[PDB]
């Protein structure tokens, strides 16, 4: 590497990392400063903004050091928390996308009774379930693994998920973190397009177009990482580091485009940003 | 003939304007160009009364500066304790299409009316411990836009049938009927002496009536659209009108013409409510642009803006002691500003 | 407005008895309810209180753990479940209605109670016990308080009740200076912190009886000894 | 909230606060519709089972676990602009047009244009009922559809004539988020509350989709 | 009838009007007389402010 190259790499990421904190903190403000955009549905977008903000402030900024330096300069206790934070806050973002699909599914399939039955308190229970499930599935596994798994295994100049050696645990976490909440999301969003038809068109065409924007973005920006991790256990030294970074960065491009795919679909949100 | 009577009316109208121009030696801005302005009034929301779930169209302070009744489309009148933010009473309404409400000076009754063409009187102080309907006043043809208590037995109502009325609550019959307006009467203000009252209708005109003998004394015409709000000066010798032409105008009875106009190039929305301060120096008016504007009644210059409502401000009210101003709006909330 | 009490009688010591009051003529869902005793040769004594909606329940220190207060709004009835009766529980129990909002008149109505035969706190002092008066003179009745009844909100809480012979007490003045509905305007009350007086101008018949001063600043509610006017 | 009586006043306010919640919750299931049209246009007989609860006439009927509130404003012979904002929160507007009343049909066109383009009803859907369809077929046999619309160059049949009137009424709509619905029923179609129910159900789905951000 | 307008205009065409400058002076004097009793104009201290 060289001084020019490392400045060039930092500038691309630093400007891109600014997009996430400008894309999301707004969304939080727009809910607060606008009473019209203060509803139960928009409260779900607030939770997704929190997941994107943490990634944009802690995860993708600490990975700049890893690629620029080429090793891990910080200690081991701090990286035990960074990986735990990334593996939990990213799961929360996936779950906030799942409860948005569930909320949208019921508001269209049962438009008469669901919006009244589902109160503010019920939304908070669902929102808290996303974060509670995030801690249980990941935090004990990564933060307290080597302690109960034959001491450590990662050197002091590198940092990676340690339980990737076991194919059983890798399948368990990958299926329960990305693969399951995608199958449900695609199934639910197919039915919401069928339920947008005018039973008794210009409405179902626009709705289906927005669904493809949400689903295709999510698949193209999370699948490569969850596919390399699956083959990582089977064939240990077979995925080059030139595509690990490519497959890792794309998981963070989702946090940048999440306000565009969800928040920047209403005219009200577009007006607020002006 | 019809033409013969037409010429006489034109001559009387021309004669009135001739006398109007004869008494306009100098505009009010000319004489009020040498006293210090009020500066910049910066009031803040001190209370926020929550509990209404629909648009608020009317409110009225009681004669103690602590109790106020608010009317909303949810079909309920709520009496508030503005000091503690407490709901003293919640009165369900037979008709949810309410556009006016009044508080009796004695505090024992409240008034309500709207698209049902009926003014309803409620007895707040009962031996049974509940608020019940005491009377239902019927006879108006159009919607009832305003009502104002005179005492526990007399009330004045303005309706959309171009007519105002005076009622005896015990008898339930119209003692007096006021006729002469061409458009729907929208607002109604009682003089402090109670012997006179002024109303503003949709014919872009305001008329001064006396309750004693029920004949129109003065007619004012300076506006270009519907008159939505009216309120007397504390002196009782003047009143202010808010209209759909985004303008406020001040009229004086003895001079019998307009004295001052309140407008801005950046205001293109009509006025929903008007009110004066205790001394009459401040003219508070609610507008359709989600805001309430404070005006200098002697300078025709804005002194402050009350911007805390997320919908149209439909109500205004200044307490008897002048300590607080309560503003109701379509956003189902009403705030107290001091 | 009518409150009718039921129950009471000859009860042996250590037994249990339930007293019931039936309410008619007013709304028995917005009025707080009270129980007040009166010994055969003594003054009034507060017992228990239940709020509208059965939210707050209070008891006197001499009946806590033995007395229970309950209401059934659909049946328009108040209950007082008494257990472990002692010889000191022999009194006439009165049911009192009370409403609470800005400008209310608490303790407005009393019901003719049923007698029972069983065989810190603010101190209210009424030194005067017997006062001979003439039909037309002006008299004053004084009451004293250990604490200052004046509150920071400008509301000081003193109550005046008149109990004519063979009748339940009725409210005359609420909050040191306020006249009750149906009370003649000749009755007037005034005072300050820890000092109170009640003036009866142009005394006549039907004004003879025992006058009690009661404080509502905080629970438990305490009465006075009682000032008796004799013709 | 310090003194004994002050605490009991707060408890009363909370009890009133509670009762306001159920009353608002119970009123949320109601569907508010606004009935409009020319005088004597079948406005009061759109549904056979409608039952009244002279300013405003409120009629209520529950079709399928859904309470419908219908408000007729014809007795308010005054300026509509001063009280029409009270119905800004209605789910939809039901407009009735007499296909037989040739003289009153131009008045219906003027009335229909104002309600569609009123500033309050910019996103309020409109269910359109073309009444007197049975009499329309009998009427066109004697008087053709040329007196009302001199610019009509088309067949003198019933189906073609009906479409021309319907197209004219739908031409007054300009906003693309209103979704006018059309239906023809004169006097005998007992199932005329189903079409309102289906239209309202369609309207709520579009509102929910816009609230969800998908539309 | 058209005579109703003439009778009404006749009553309002003969009123003992005064000048605007005299009318303006009355309102100007009223505001200055009650300036000290206008809480909106001069904000009250928090000790004597119920809100
Ligand atoms: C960019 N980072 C990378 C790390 N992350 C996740 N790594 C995993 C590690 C092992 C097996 C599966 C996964 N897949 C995930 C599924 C759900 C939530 C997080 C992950 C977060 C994003």
């Amino acid at each position: 590497y060289e001084t020019v190259e490392m400045v060039f790499i930092a500038t691309v990421t630093g400007s891109l990392s600014l997009v996430t904190v400008v894309g999301n903190i707004l969304v939080m403000l727009s809910i607060k400063v606008n009473r019209q955009l203060q509803t139960v549905n928009n409260y779900f977008l607030f939770s997704l903004a929190c997941a994107d903000l943490i990634i944009g402030a802690f995860s993708m900024n600490l990975y700049t050091v890893y690629i620029i330096k080429g090793y891990w300069p910080l200690g081991a206790v701090v990286c035990d928390l960074w990986l735990a934070l990334d593996c939990v806050v990213s799961n929360a973002s996936v779950m906030n996308l799942l409860i948005i699909s569930f909320d949208r599914y019921f508001c269209v399939t049962k438009p008469l009774t669901y919006p009244a039955r589902r109160t503010t308190k019920m939304a908070g229970l669902m929102i808290a379930a996303a974060w509670v499930l995030s801690f249980v599935l990941w935090a004990p596994a990564i933060l307290f693994w080597q302690f109960v798994v034959g001491k450590r295994t990662v050197p002091d100049n590198q940092c990676f998920i340690q339980f990737l050696s076991n194919p059983a645990v890798t399948f368990g976490t990958a299926i329960a973190g990305f693969y399951l909440p995608v199958v449900i999301m695609t199934v639910l969003y197919i039915h919401i397009s069928l339920a947008s038809r005018s039973r008794v068109a210009a409405r179902e065409r626009k709705v289906t177009r927005t669904i493809f924007a949400i689903l295709l973005a999510f698949i193209l920006t999370w699948t490569p990482y969850n596919v390399m991790v699956l083959v990582n256990t089977f064939c240990q030294s077979c995925i080059p580091d030139t595509v690990w970074s490519i497959g890792y960065w794309l998981c963070y491009v989702n946090s940048t485009i999440n306000p565009a795919c969800y928040a920047l679909c209403n005219a009200t949100f577009k007006k607020t940003f002006r | 003939e019809l033409d013969q009577l037409r010429q006489e009316a034109e001559q009387l109208k021309n004669q009135i304007r001739d006398a109007r121009k004869a008494c306009a030696d100098a505009t009010l801005s000319q004489i009020t160009n040498n006293i210090d302005p009020v500066g910049r009034i910066q009031m803040r929301t001190r209370r926020t009364l929550r509990g209404h779930l629909a648009k608020i169209y009317a409110m009225h302070w009681g004669t103690d500066s602590r109790l106020l009744v608010s009317a909303s489309q949810d079909g309920k009148l709520i009496i508030w304790d503005s000091y503690t933010t407490n709901k003293v009473h919640a009165i369900p309404l037979r008709s949810s299409w309410v556009m006016t409400c009044a508080y009796a000076p004695s505090g024992n009754y409240v008034a309500c009316g709207g698209l049902d063409n009926i003014c309803s009187i409620y007895n707040l102080k009962t031996r049974e411990g509940n608020v019940r309907v005491s009377r239902e006043l019927a006879g108006h043809t159009g919607y009832l836009s305003c009502c104002r208590f005179l005492d526990d037995n007399q009330i004045v109502t303005s309706s959309g049938d171009t007519t105002c009325a005076l009622w005896d609550i015990e008898t339930g019959q119209q003692t007096t009927t006021f006729t002469g307006h061409t458009g729907d009467v929208m607002s109604l203000s009682l003089a402090p002496d109670t012997r006179l009252f002024v109303s503003g209708a949709c014919d872009a005109s305001a008329k001064l009536w006396d309750v004693r003998e029920g004949m129109c004394r003065q007619t004012f015409t300076g506006h270009e659209s519907d008159i939505n709000a009216i309120c007397f000066f504390p002196n009782g010798n003047a009143f202010a009108t808010g209209s759909d032409d985004a303008t406020c105008r001040l009229f004086d009875l003895r001079a019998d013409q307009e004295l001052m106009t309140y407008s801005h190039d950046n205001i293109i929305c009509g006025i929903t409510s008007v009110s004066f301060s205790k001394s009459g120096r401040l003219l508070l008016a609610g507008y359709d642009d989600f805001n309430c504007n404070v005006w200098d009644a002697l300078k025709a210059d804005r002194a402050g803006v009350l911007a805390g409502h997320d919908n149209r401000v439909s109500c205004l009210g200044v307490t008897d002691d002048g300590m607080a101003v309560a503003t109701g709006s379509w956003d189902s909330f009403l705030k107290i500003w001091n | 407005v009518q409150l009718v009490e039921s129950g009471g009688g000859l009860v042996q010591p250590g037994g249990s008895r339930k007293l019931s009051c039936s309410a008619s003529g007013f709304a028995f869902s917005s009025f707080g309810m009270h129980w007040v005793r009166q010994a055969p040769e003594k003054g009034l004594e507060w017992v228990a209180y239940i709020s509208s909606g059965s939210g707050t329940i209070y008891y006197a220190d001499t009946v806590k753990g033995r007395f229970t207060i309950s209401r059934d709004d659909p049946k328009n009835t108040l209950f007082l479940q008494m257990t472990s009766l002692r010889s000191e529980d022999t009194a006439m129990y009165y049911c009192v209605r009370s409403i609470y909002y800005y400008g209310s008149s608490p303790f407005d109505f009393w019901g003719q109670g049923t007698t029972l035969t069983v065989s810190s706190d603010i101190v209210m002092t009424q030194a005067t016990s017997s006062v001979p008066v003439t039909p037309g003179e002006s008299v004053s009745i004084s009451c004293r308080s250990s604490k200052s009844l004046l509150h920071s909100n400008g509301n000081t809480y003193l109550y005046w009740f008149l109990q004519r012979p063979g009748q339940s007490p009725q409210l005359l003045i609420y909050r040191m200076s306020n006249l009750a509905s149906g009370v003649p305007d000749r009755f007037s009350g005034s005072g300050s912190g820890t000092a109170f007086t009640l003036t009866i101008s142009r005394l006549e018949a039907e004004d003879v009886g025992v006058y009690y001063c009661m404080q509502h600043l905080e629970y438990p509610l305490t009465f006075g000894a009682g000032t008796k006017l004799e013709l | 909230t310090l003194s004994a009586e002050d605490k009991a006043a707060v408890e009363r306010s909370k009890m009133i606060e509670k009762n306001l919640k159920e009353d608002g919750i119970s009123a949320a299931k109601d569907v508010k519709l606004l009935l409009l049209g020319a005088d004597n246009s079948g406005k009061s007989t759109i549904v056979k089972q409608m039952k009244i609860i002279t300013g405003i006439v409120e009629t209520h009927f529950t079709f399928k676990n859904l309470h419908f509130r219908l408000f007729d404003v014809g007795g308010q012979r005054s300026e509509r602009k001063k009280w029409i904002h009270c119905f800004e929160d209605v789910t939809a507007i039901i407009f009735c047009v007499d296909l037989s009343d040739y003289n009153r049909m131009h008045e219906s066109l003027m009335l229909f244009d104002s309600i569609c383009n009123n500033k309050f009803f910019i996103d309020t859907s409109i269910i359109l009922f073309l009444n007197k369809k049975d009499l329309f077929g009998e009427k066109i046999k004697k008087s053709p559809l040329t007196i009302c619309f001199p610019e009509y160059t088309g067949p003198n049949t019933y189906e073609d004539a009906a479409a021309y009137i319907q197209a004219q009424f739908e031409s007054k709509n300009r906003s693309p988020n209103k979704e006018i619905y059309c239906h023809m029923t004169c006097a005998t179609d007992t199932n005329n509350a189903q079409v309102i129910f289906d239209a309202v159900t369609d309207i709520i789905i579009a509102n929910n989709l816009r609230g969800c951000g998908l539309y | 009838q058209a005579r109703k307008l003439v009778e009404q205009l006749k009553m309002e065409a003969n009123i003992d009007r005064i000048k605007v400058s005299k009318a303006a002076a009355d309102l100007m004097a009223y505001c200055e007389a009650h300036a000290k009793e206008d809480p909106l104009l001069t904000p009250v201290p928090a000790s004597e402010n119920p809100f």
